[PDB]
């Protein structure tokens, strides 16, 4: 349960959580209410999982697009700002957090991706995507590359996919039509094809993620990157002579980033709803509150009019709003989760060469539409377990992933999540799953293989060359099977141990006789077996 | 690829629980109406079995599966064979046993979609009326199980098999009278009466191979233990709601 008389706040790890904790300290001094800020992984998915049980943070921060889903799940308290307070934030930011006429969160700041460029390498940045292959050639001559940006999160690739006509859900008659998905049209294909060709023609690598892109730009290895305002303070530290500017056009049309409004919701299960309101309205959403967070990691174009008047003078903020204006404010509807799931899969598959652009996007269209239309019918745990086992045995791992996604608010599920994580190459999440729960002996062999295969994949990539027998031997030694998935004479011993885990000296002699072992061996086996059973209880 | 291993009574059909009173109590229905429907269906089952499926002959020598009888059966046409006059473990005896099961197979195939034709008028009319009262009493149980079976039937790499504790011959009569003849080929029906379900599950796995996925569906502990033993996923039908949930999973292709 959430502790009454305290505030727990969750915000993403790329945001200014240290600055937010500073606002918390001032709040605590005034009120006696300690504030704790956390930035857990996969926050957007963890919140509904833990808030559901009445647990989790008092206050949740994410872009507004996740919030309709949260509200529909009954996870959010309605927020009650008065006219005076509402007047202090821009109307379009309130719009982003309005859901069926109700305000379901406080808007904090407008986030839009921009082109970030090295002015030393590139005083005149490219106006078009089309001119980027040629520019990369020119820079490769000098030991540099033209562009690196996160290719793992579809947030970063969507501006290009949307440029020539891709869209999530069609807006018509005052609402988003969840039956009209636009991920499969000519425009979307053209955009993703251009991206994939960049990769085919060696201008980008399909494995580039956030960290790799950030490191390269901040070290002056690449002339350009694509990122949001939160990224700017690390670039400041790097002393790179950077500019922030309009995204390149594609086929003569602007890149269209999906624009986020960082928002703060109150957990409906929180016993501290009035303290949360006081924190958000009277400490955070003030010139001094936002400045403290902004100084840590820039927020973007803040919702608070008084402070935005000052930030808007910054060319980096000017460029942010220009990109935002050419892009589109994300919908906040519950179906946005299905959209992002489907598109994430497609970009990864197309970029890696696993599927053609056409096939990847065709499947994304079908999946997004189908997932957005799923009935709310709930299955029992036993039924969920049965489905999980059937889909695994059938090798239907894509279906299994979508089924797991559908689960609302057991061992079979955890095993399924591990298999899917492995399937996706999410090895960190896989290891977390394998290590965090005790599994049944009959599930050990399969789970052991996942642990081993993943570690081999990771090792072989670090090696740049095929892992041979000795290499695999070394990996095994360096990363032993965790005890969560790893332990004829044994037969006699196990049956006996179930009756009595503490044999007497005479009973040990009888057992040594029956198993062909020595009493010393019998003793050791029993001690070990008791230690292991104990380790397994602790889980 | 996907083999669905069904139980019959209180899974696909409501029958035995009409006779015992447990359906009426568990579903809040009139006990009198319930037992009357059950008794009438029981009579139709035995009547069909005796009149058309040689049940008087076969009662104490029934089989696990229609193709089980080893004999010198030459495949001769039996359309003019006089079963009443043939004097039915020797060679002759086994051949006459085999003849009956081959004939039972022919009848099943001929009448699976024409049960009304098999039993004739006026039994047909009584049967249809009884089937309508059954649906009303059971809130469309059979209607729902048929939907699940037909959904599975319509899918490329899926198969329905039936494992029942009812003896083969009366099980065939039940299957016919409950409209299940077109969903289940007679070769997909196994009677566990003498042998237990475990043994039947093993025949099924031997038949469809070690690559198939076997999904076991039933209300009973026997099929559940059989499933566990062979690592076959199990979907319990403990009540009507579990059947509706099964239908939802099938529709979404979770199964
Ligand atoms: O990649 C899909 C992802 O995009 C957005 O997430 C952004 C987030 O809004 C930004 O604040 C920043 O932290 O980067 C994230 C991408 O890594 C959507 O908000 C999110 O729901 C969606 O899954
Ligand atoms: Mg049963």
């Amino acid at each position: 349960k959430i502790e009454e008389g305290k505030l727990v706040i969750w915000i993403n790890g790329d945001k200014g959580y240290n600055g937010l904790a500073e606002v918390g300290k001032k709040f605590e001094k005034d009120t006696g209410i300690k504030v704790t800020v956390e930035h857990p992984d996969k926050l957007e998915e963890k919140f509904p999982q833990v808030a559901a049980t009445g647990d989790g943070p008092d206050i949740i921060f994410w872009a507004h697009d996740r919030f309709g889903g949260y509200a529909q799940s009954g996870l959010l308290a309605e927020i009650t700002p008065d006219k005076a307070f509402q007047d202090k934030l821009y109307p379009f930011t309130w719009d982003a957090v309005r859901y069926n006429g109700k305000l379901i969160a406080y808007p904090i700041a407008v986030e839009a991706l921009s082109l970030i460029y090295n002015k030393d390498l590139l005083p005149n940045p490219p106006k078009t995507w089309e001119e980027i292959p040629a520019l990369d050639k020119e820079l490769k001559a000098k030991g540099k590359s033209a562009l690196m940006f996160n290719l793992q999160e579809p947030y970063f690739t969507w501006p290009l996919i949307a440029a020539d006509g891709g869209y999530a859900f069609k807006y018509a008659a005052g609402k988003y039509d969840i039956k009209d998905v636009g991920v499969d049209n000519a425009g979307a294909k053209a955009g993703l094809t251009f991206l994939v060709d960049l990769i085919k023609n060696k201008h980008m690598n399909a494995d580039t993620d956030y960290s790799i892109a950030e490191a390269a730009f901040n070290k002056g290895e690449t002339a350009m990157t694509i990122n949001g305002p939160w990224a700017w303070s690390n670039i400041d530290t790097s002393k790179v002579n950077y500019g922030v500017t309009v995204l390149p056009t594609f086929k003569g049309q602007p890149s269209k980033p999906f624009v986020g409004v960082l928002s703060a919701g109150i957990n409906a299960a929180s016993p501290n709803k009035e303290l949360a309101k006081e924190f958000l309205e009277n400490y955070l959403l003030t010139d001094e509150g936002l400045e403290a967070v902004n100084k840590d990691k820039p927020l973007g174009a803040v919702a608070l009019k008084s402070y935005e008047e000052e930030l808007a003078k910054d060319p980096r903020i000017a460029a942010t709003m220009e990109n935002a204006q050419k892009g589109e404010i994300m919908p906040n509807i519950p179906q946005m989760s299905a959209f992002w799931y489907a598109v994430r899969t497609a970009v990864i598959n197309a970029a890696s060469g696993r599927q053609t652009v056409d096939a990847a996007l065709a499947a994304a269209q079908t999946n997004a539409a189908a997932m957005s239309m799923l009935p709310s019918f709930g299955f029992t745990q036993e039924q969920v377990a049965c489905v999980c086992e059937v889909l695994q045995q059938g090798g239907n791992l894509e279906r299994l992933g979508r089924f797991l996604w559908s689960l609302p608010a057991n061992e079979s599920v955890l095993k399924a999540k591990a298999v899917v994580a492995f399937h996706r190459g999410n090895f960190r999440e896989l290891y977390k799953i394998l290590e965090s729960h005790q599994f049944s002996p009959h599930n050990h062999p399969k789970l052991q293989q996942l642990w081993l295969k993943a570690h081999y994949v990771e090792a072989e990539k670090l090696r740049g060359r095929p892992l041979g027998a000795v290499g695999k031997y070394r990996v095994r030694r360096k990363f032993p099977l965790p005890r969560t998935i790893w332990d004829k004479s044994r037969g006699v011993l196990r049956e006996w141990y179930a009756h009595n885990p503490y044999p007497s000296p005479r009973e040990k002699r009888e057992l040594a006789e029956a198993t062909g072992l020595t009493t010393t061996q019998v003793s050791n086996w029993f001690k070990n077996r008791r230690q292991r059973d104990r380790a397994a209880e602790a889980k | 690829e996907r083999v669905f291993v069904w139980d019959l009574d209180e899974t696909i059909i409501i029958f035995h629980s009409l006779l015992t009173g447990t359906f009426a109590s568990r579903y809040g229905k009139d006990t009198t109406t319930s037992v009357r429907i059950g008794l009438m269906m029981e009579e139709m089952i035995f009547n069909l079995a005796d009149t058309h499926l040689f049940f008087n002959d076969l009662e104490d020598c029934d089989q696990i599966h229609v193709d089980d009888v080893s004999s010198d059966d030459n495949g001769q046409d039996l359309s003019t064979y006089n079963f009443s006059a043939d004097g039915f473990g020797g060679v002759d005896w086994m051949r006459k046993l085999a003849f009956r099961y081959r004939r039972v197979k022919e009848m099943y195939n001929t009448y699976k979609n024409n049960v009304g034709g098999l039993i004739g008028t006026p039994k047909r009319e009584t049967w249809l009326q009884l089937r309508a009262e059954l649906e009303a009493l059971t809130d469309l149980w059979l209607t729902h199980s048929l939907k699940a079976l037909n959904l599975i039937n319509s899918r490329p790499n899926c198969v329905n098999v039936l494992v029942t504790t009812t003896q083969l011959i009366p099980a065939l009569a039940k299957v016919l009278l409950y409209g299940l003849g077109s969903v289940f080929p007679i070769e997909n029906i196994y009677s566990a009466t003498k042998t237990g379900k475990e043994s039947c599950f093993e025949r099924i796995m031997q038949r469809f191979g070690r690559k198939a996925v076997y999904v076991v569906i039933g209300d009973g502990v026997e099929e559940e233990q059989g499933a566990k033993k062979h690592n076959m996923p199990f979907w319990r039908i403990s009540c009507h709601a579990d059947l509706e949930a099964l239908r939802h999973a099938l529709e979404l292709e979770y199964l």
